[PDB]
């Protein structure tokens, strides 16, 4: 059983700039009928797996000749001469020299935009959930870059650690921005104890936490 | 064309077995590799079997002795049987031709998936996600619907039956504790809601349950 490693596990890259993946095999490539057995895959977000290169160095057809393999003896190198948006998705590099083959852990390649911070957006509990005793309170912070966020949950100005779910959307191809969604679960009777709810966003673009929030008791 | 189409995937109770499909079409089904791959939670992709023409199969360590893949050559379908299933095995698995002899893995399904749990079917509990007030008013608004509480994947939402499909935002469901959870945002001009109506479709296929839930203007009296 050979191991493939591959890095980076993020590779950002601004379009028009050059994409650069790698991958060492802990052990020399087993050339098959001469060849070598390597492989590079791109799985694009909702889409299946799809194959670019193979044989380390050939291009499965219909795919554009900005993308390019190389390498050799457990290094290769898959390279994206000048990124454009649609190659935005997760890069996996195959190893088959022995059974079993093996996939690298993969590259999320990340579109470089301009900074940008998210819309926030909070919401109360429904009635339907209140009346079965639960209360989640959501919060949407959308289309923003980078993706390193930080959400705090406030409750009467104390912050609420357990009960949080986070979770973020892959990157949009269309405005190379990032989604994510915070639900902070409690109890109906303590949601009922408390006022004041917020979640308050920290984001690179500003040392100024974004706040959203409501009081339990109004409209 | 080509085409491989999964089918099969579904809850399963640890040790239990499941018998996977691929429907293959657009060429010589009997004269290529074909093979099983899956995808876990971390996206990593893990081979799990091969059959080449000459009937020979192989295996993963973590498969060997519990799957068994086979085709019907006549049916043009390719299978995947497993027993002893185990937590370890949820994924979603596809299936895939090479593209000439032992040369890579081409026209990959969309995959069916397999959940391995002890964890029941629960139906999905959907609240609707309206704004606080009015005061607080641009020309957009941003409305959502919160799914949470069923099991298994997956489910699926919609908005205005499809009518609705731009400026949506549905989040991966995220699993705490036997019961998933996900959430699906939606931005309108501030001046067609709640005018016009906005509605979220929601239906998860494991408990045959189809919910449509209007966003309703918070009550206010
Ligand atoms: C999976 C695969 C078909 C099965 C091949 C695999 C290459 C390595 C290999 C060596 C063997 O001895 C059996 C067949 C297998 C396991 C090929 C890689 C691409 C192709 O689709």
């Amino acid at each position: 059983d050979v191991v493939v490693t591959q890095t980076p596990l993020s590779l950002p890259v601004s379009l028009g700039d050059q994409a650069s993946i790698s991958c060492r095999s802990s052990e020399v490539i087993v050339t098959r009928n001469g060849y070598t057995p390597i492989e590079w895959y791109l799985q694009k977000p909702g889409q299946s797996p799809k194959l670019l290169i193979y044989k380390a160095y050939k291009r499965f057809p219909g795919v554009p000749d900005r993308f390019s393999g190389s390498g050799s003896g457990t290094d290769f190198t898959l390279k994206i001469s000048r990124v454009e948006a649609e190659d935005l998705g997760v890069y996996y590099c195959f190893d088959g020299s022995t059974v079993p083959p093996k996939f690298g852990g993969g590259t999320k390649l990340e579109i470089k935009r301009a900074d940008a911070a998210p819309t926030v957006s909070i919401f109360p509990p429904s009635s339907e959930q209140l009346t079965s005793g639960g209360a989640s309170v959501v919060c949407f912070l959308n289309n923003f870059y980078p993706k390193d966020i930080n959400v705090k949950w406030k409750i009467d100005g104390s912050e609420r650690q357990n009960g949080v779910l986070n979770s973020w959307t892959d990157q949009d191809s269309k405005d190379s921005t990032y989604s994510m969604s915070s639900t902070l679960t409690l109890t109906k009777d303590e949601y009922e104890r408390h006022n004041s709810y917020t979640c308050e966003a920290t984001h690179k673009t500003s040392t100024s936490p974004i706040v959203k929030s409501f009081n339990r008791d109004e409209c | 064309e080509v085409k491989l189409v999964e089918s099969g995937g579904g809850l399963v109770k640890p040790g239990g077995s499941l018998k996977l499909s691929c429907a293959a079409s657009g060429f010589t089904f009997s004269r290529y590799a074909l093979s099983w791959v899956r995808q876990t939670a971390d996206k990593r992709l893990e081979w799990v079997a091969s059959i080449v023409s000459g009937g020979n199969t192989y295996y993963s360590g973590s498969v060997k002795g519990r799957f068994t893949i086979s085709r019907d050559i006549a049916r043009n379908i390719l299978y995947l049987q497993m027993s002893s299933l185990r937590s370890e095995d949820t994924a979603m698995y596809y299936c895939a031709r090479a593209y000439y002899g032992y040369v890579g893995l081409v026209h990959w399904g969309q995959g069916t998936l397999v959940t391995v749990s002890s964890a029941k079917t629960t139906p999905p509990s959907v609240y609707p996600l309206a704004p606080g007030s009015a005061a607080q008013t641009n020309s957009m608004v941003t409305l959502g619907c919160l799914v949470k509480g069923y099991f298994p994947e997956p489910v699926t939402v919609t908005w205005n039956s499809g009518s609705l499909s731009s400026g949506v935002h549905t989040f991966p469901a995220v699993l705490q504790s036997d019961l998933y959870t996900l959430s699906s945002s939606v931005t309108v001009p501030s001046s067609t809601w709640p005018s016009e109506t906005v509605t979220c479709n929601v239906a998860h296929p494991a408990s045959s349950t189809k919910v449509d839930k209007k966003i309703v203007p918070r009550d206010c009296g």
